[PDB]
């Protein structure tokens, strides 16, 4: 999915 | 005792002046040798990089670019860069001028 | 036209001038850009005492470069460098020659010297390495992590088998979905496949090893033989290859109905590292006790055995590219990478890691190696066998690492942690055929 949040 | 009467090795006397002895250090001196150490002196793996180079002045233009990517594998296969590959085996003498050839020669597609 | 020694004639140069002549990831592109501008500044605003000095061929660059205080021919092997005074240099010059007036005419059309030409058409280095966060990430959401776990795994046909949770999940890499194959009541702990992708060998929680196809996803036999979770599963193309954390090591073989072929008790603690030697009739084990053995085919005798661990440790394989050569992670107090030689019983490495150690996994055309981490860093390790210095480290899991595997092409390379992630980052990239190319 990506986008992965800090 | 006897042990100015025995000259069977270097003594006092061979030498020409006897105070010499003072410094008797410049025997154990390595000198630097020729080419190679050098570049030690630039710096202050390298230096072997340097004896590479500096023994690899002594070259034509078109036998240094034969040699410039130039391996030799064990078996006597060699592989030459062109800056293509010519893999092929050494001891025949036409791969060589082959190599020689695709490096100088002018070869063009053309369309 | 032969300056004498005595008498050295003086260049324009003065002595603060060789002072300031001899001063010296994006960053190291940066640092790099800025040194040729240094050098093509203080190689073009000099030169023009080395211009009246030098006796033949040679550069003003190279004279700088020579200052002690893919790369083309140098010409000549002098390294003077400035000097305050010369004593070679007469004022001669050679007499106008066809190649002068070629020479004069390239340089008609240069703004700047030929020589910071040169320098500035030579072609810098484009030599990097490439380790930074994943290109791609996909869904897994459950994913089990535990530290006697080992779940992902690589196919040749682009395809992954994934135990989230109580289900077994299957991702097609040249599709980019999620395939389900089936569920059980227990939690998967370890998985494989035998053949060519044709079967699933799948390690459950209480040892109930049970084959499941894949194309047809049903279970192909139930077995037994374990009375604790499975750790870790391997084969060599005819028997499978299964440790567990009541110290069973099983083999089986696929061949007859009944798999079970040996079973190995030859430990002294549980077993949780389990990797076959495809290559050669050796087996690499260890686990919780510190202790690593080799053994010879399904013999229960262990060849070789060393003890430097001081941890749980999970992480032990052979390396395809050399024979003999066996990697074995760290714990939680340990955290020492160690590599070891089978049939020699040499110590090739044993490096701390800084935390401790899970999985591994081997490159494909070259010596690099990344390794899991769990309960102390959360991260990944990168690893150079040959020179022993890390590269790159990679971090960014909610829980820890524990599975991980290589891709085909040895470029992809998979994480497994409880934070639902799939991190997948690119470290990498005869005269019978005269007989075919006949006929055309």
């Amino acid at each position: 999915l990506s986008d992965i949040t800090n | 005792s006897s042990s100015s009467y025995r000259d069977s090795y270097f003594q006092y006397r061979h030498l020409p002046a006897p105070h010499h002895i003072l410094y008797a250090e410049w025997n154990q001196d390595i000198l630097a040798l020729p080419d190679e150490v050098a570049n030690i002196t630039m710096a202050m793996m390298t230096s072997e990089q340097n004896s590479n180079r500096y023994w690899n002045s002594f070259h034509d233009e078109d036998d240094w670019n034969l040699f410039n990517g130039m391996e030799l594998e064990s078996n006597g296969v060699v592989t030459f860069a062109g800056q293509e590959t010519i893999t092929g085996s050494i001891f025949d003498r036409r791969i060589t001028q082959l190599a020689y050839a695709r490096n100088n020669g002018w070869h063009e597609l053309a369309l | 036209v032969y300056g004498d020694r005595y008498i050295p004639s003086r260049t324009d140069i003065d002595f603060n001038s060789i002072v300031s002549i001899s001063s010296m990831v994006e960053y190291q592109k940066e640092r790099q850009a800025h040194e040729t501008y240094n050098t093509l500044l203080k190689n073009e605003l000099f030169g023009e005492m080395l211009s009246k000095d030098t006796v033949g061929s040679e550069s003003s660059i190279d004279r700088i470069k020579n200052t002690r205080p893919e790369i083309t021919r140098p010409s000549s092997n002098s390294v003077r460098g400035a000097s305050l005074l010369t004593y070679q240099q007469r004022k001669g010059r050679r007499l106008s020659a066809a190649s002068l007036l070629q020479s004069q005419f390239f340089d008609s059309m240069s703004p700047v010297r030929p020589d910071s030409k040169q320098l500035l058409l030579s072609p810098g280095k484009q030599f990097r390495q490439i380790a930074k966060v994943p290109y791609r990430v996909l869904d897994a959401p459950s994913l089990a992590d535990d530290f006697y776990y080992s779940l992902i795994d690589w196919s040749s046909t682009d395809v992954l088998a994934v135990a989230l949770g109580k289900s077994i999940f299957l991702t097609d890499n040249n599709t980019g979905d999620v395939v389900h194959l089936c569920d059980t009541e227990n939690e998967y702990t370890s998985l494989s496949w035998i053949g060519a992708g044709s079967h699933l060998a799948v390690g459950q929680a209480n040892g109930l090893v049970e084959i499941y196809d894949v194309m047809k996803r049903k279970c192909i036999r139930t077995l037994s033989g374990h009375i604790d979770r499975v750790a870790c599963l391997s084969w060599n193309n005819h028997v499978l290859t299964s440790g567990s954390r009541d110290h069973r090591i099983l083999h089986r073989d696929v061949r007859m109905p009944d798999p079970f072929f040996e079973t190995i008790e030859s430990h002294t603690q549980e077993v949780c590292g389990l990797k076959w030697n495809v290559a050669d009739n050796k087996l690499a084990s260890g686990g919780n006790d510190n202790v690593v053995h080799v053994y010879e085919g399904t013999s229960k005798s262990p060849i070789l055995t060393f003890d430097e661990h001081k941890a749980a440790v999970k992480a032990m394989a052979w390396s395809p590219h050399k024979r003999g050569v066996l990697a074995t992670g760290g714990g939680t107090a340990d955290r020492r990478l160690k590599i070891w030689n089978v049939n020699t019983s040499i110590k090739m490495s044993d490096i701390d890691s800084g935390s401790q150690i899970c999985n591994m996994v081997w490159s494909k055309n070259t010596n690099e190696l990344v390794t899991s981490h769990g309960y102390s860093k959360y991260n990944l390790t990168l690893w150079d066998c040959n020179s022993m210095d890390p590269i790159a480290i990679l971090k960014g899991h909610s829980f820890r690492v524990l599975h991980l595997t290589l891709s085909n092409d040895g470029t992809t390379v998979v994480s497994g942690a409880g934070d639902e992630t799939l991190r997948y980052w690119k470290l990498f990239d005869s005269l019978i055929f005269d007989a075919f190319n006949q006929i055309r």
